[PDB]
């Protein structure tokens, strides 16, 4: 899938962080990108390697260290952290499907986004109010991971539900009205 | 047996070289170590628009009387310009020597420089200049130029930017002409049916008053304009100068690189004193630019590290061919005597030159190829569709192989 990945985008070419046509400016991957690819890789195997050989646990949970026991239940049952997110908003949602159903969108709404762009510009290096509800969105999935791991009471649950209203509706309906808003701001709209 | 070029320098510092030949016709010029090199960048157009200004009258013979007299003989008038070296030549008959002497006398010292011929001149530099930009190998080259030696007066170009050329005055040119026209910095050179004591005497009686760091840069300049339909790039690097005989050498590999893919390839030395440009300028259709490249590296690289004894001995038979440049003809002839007295201070005769070739063998080929090729950033110029022209660190990939 990750072969097929590449294909669907050679056919199209990498986007800039000016969101322009780079086709007036573009240079080889040989000399130019291959050795920032091998420093960038050289520097992920340091904080990988500073995560195993240094602090091989701070990641994981203690209670995994333990067999399996059907009998006895753990008192606080978590995910590793990167589900957290999910794993938020599924408690968040009263009702179990609601919540496993959230929870999927919450991936989903990704695949979702290429048809909520609404905005003459691609990319975000000229927009500022979408670049702050952008910010606000790393800053309540920021939340979410945290809340995850709060256990279930006060208030640690209102936030919950809370950042995930809150992630909902700044991926579904600010983000578009900003991009208008954005659009009507420099005579384009 | 060559036919020696007896010389004759004046007191004055004029050498005075001449080599008779059959020929009944004969070819006289003047030589001044005079260019775009000795330009400081407030005259960068002196030496070009005292060439256009040279052949409308003197204070002898004001005007186009002057030119009417070589005509009356049926002789022939030129002159050229280069960034090191300026001529002033006469292709004539040979009873008609002493008269040519004198005009080229007045061309040189007592020449008139009129205010009025200054405009209508300037409008012919500026004009030609503003159409110049047709030509692209000239413009490739100058790019070249300009990207191999920036900062140095070797980037500036011959005919100067067209803004110097409008800003320009007698005075100034006056300063150029009576400062880089000394007599010890020129030769009267002769070639064809002349004597050298007549031509020394008529050279006491006229022409006997004239008065008495350079660094190479690699970098990629790149004009793009997609609108022209080809491509012409030149790559070089930096060469040896005129006084270094393994420029024989170089013109042997030159010779044995010759142009085998895109159309247009070919080689050039162009030397300066302590100094040069030694490459290719292929030109071409937007494919074949980047491969033509490989493959003119690859040939380089070749005789760097694979150079046979065939390839050598074929190069030399054409560099021996090739001094036909020499040949008889009065004009080329007297041009090369013109240069070997300019810049190695004699003239260096074919037998040494058959001598320098065949001491060139296939592994001193190869070592100076080495010296000169093997891992040197190259000046690259291009003009036209230039987009597949590769960018530098390519091209300075290819100057070396990893086997
Ligand atoms: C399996 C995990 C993934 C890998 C290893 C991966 C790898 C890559 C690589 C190597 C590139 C080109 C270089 C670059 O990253 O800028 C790329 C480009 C891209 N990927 Fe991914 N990717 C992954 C998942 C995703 C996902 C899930 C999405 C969609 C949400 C995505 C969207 C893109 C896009 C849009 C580009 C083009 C980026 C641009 O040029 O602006 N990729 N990916």
């Amino acid at each position: 899938l990750a072969i097929v990945h590449l294909l669907f985008l050679h056919e199209t070419g990498s986007n800039n962080p000016t969101g322009l046509n780079s086709d007036a400016d573009k240079i080889p991957f040989h000399p130019y990108y291959t050795i920032k690819d091998i420093l960038g890789i050289l520097i992920m195997f340091l904080i990988l390697m500073t995560l195993v050989l240094f602090f091989p646990d701070m990641l994981g949970d203690p209670d995994n260290y333990m067999p399996a026991n059907p009998l006895n239940t753990p008192p606080h049952i978590k995910p590793e952290w990167y589900f957290l997110f999910a794993y938020a908003i599924l408690r968040s949602i009263p009702n179990k499907l609601g919540g496993v159903l959230a929870l999927i969108l919450s991936i989903l709404i990704l695949a979702l986004m290429p048809f909520l762009h609404t905005s003459k510009q691609r990319s975000l290096m000229f927009r500022p109010i979408t670049q702050i509800l952008y910010w606000i969105l790393v800053a309540n999935l920021l939340i979410l991971t945290w809340i995850g791991g709060q256990p279930v009471e006060h208030p640690f649950i209102i936030i919950g539900q809370l950042a995930s209203i809150s992630y909902f509706s700044i991926i579904l309906i600010l983000m578009p009205i900003s991009g208008i808003i954005e659009d009507k701001m420099l005579k384009l709209y | 047996s060559v036919p020696e070029t007896q010389v004759s320098i004046l007191d004055n510092g004029l050498r005075v070289a001449s080599e008779q030949s059959s020929h009944a016709t004969c070819t006289v010029g003047v030589w001044i170590d005079a260019g775009s090199r000795y330009e400081t960048e407030k005259n960068n157009g002196a030496g070009y628009f005292l060439e256009h200004l040279a052949f409308k009258g003197t204070k002898n013979r004001p005007g186009n009387a002057l030119e009417k007299e070589v005509e009356s003989i049926g002789a022939h008038l030129n002159a050229y310009s280069t960034r090191e070296h300026t001529a002033y030549l006469i292709k004539a008959l040979s009873k008609d020597l002493p008269k040519v002497v004198e005009l080229l006398a007045d061309i040189v010292q007592n020449s008139s420089l009129e205010d009025s011929q200054i405009e209508k001149e300037r409008d012919v530099i500026l004009r030609e200049m503003q159409e110049n930009d047709a030509s692209m190998q000239n413009v490739v080259f100058d790019y070249l130029h300009a990207t191999a030696f920036q900062g140095t007066p070797l980037a500036q170009a011959v005919e100067g930017p067209s803004e110097n050329v409008r800003r320009l005055s007698r005075t100034d040119l006056t300063d150029y002409l009576n400062r880089h026209y000394k007599a010890p910095r020129m030769v009267l050179a002769a070639a064809g049916g002349v004597e050298h004591q007549q031509l020394l005497d008529l050279a006491q009686k006229h022409l006997s008053s004239v008065s008495r760091p350079c660094r190479f840069t690699g970098s990629e300049i790149r004009h793009r304009d997609d609108a022209l339909p080809l491509a012409h790039v030149a790559i070089a690097v930096e060469g040896p100068g005129w006084a270094n005989p393994d420029n024989v050498t170089l013109q042997v590999a030159n010779a044995i690189i010759g142009h085998y893919l895109c159309q247009s390839f070919q080689t050039f030395n162009i030397s300066y004193s302590d100094t040069g440009l030694l490459g290719a300028h292929f030109v071409c259709d937007a494919m074949s630019i980047d491969d033509m490249v490989f493959f003119l590296q690859g040939q380089w690289m070749r005789l760097c590290t694979s150079a046979t004894e065939s390839e050598v001995t074929r190069g030399k038979n054409i560099l021996r061919n090739a001094l036909v440049s020499h040949l008889d003809g009065t004009t080329p002839v007297c041009e090369d005597i013109g240069r070997s007295l300019l810049t190695y201070g004699r003239r260096i005769p074919l037998a040494e030159w058959e001598s320098r070739i065949q001491e060139v063998d296939a592994q001193m080929l190869r070592d100076i190829c080495s010296k000169y090729f093997y891992d040197q950033c190259p000046a690259v110029a291009g003009y036209g569709p230039i987009e597949q022209l590769p960018d530098y660190n390519r091209i300075r990939s290819g100057m070396f192989w990893l086997r």
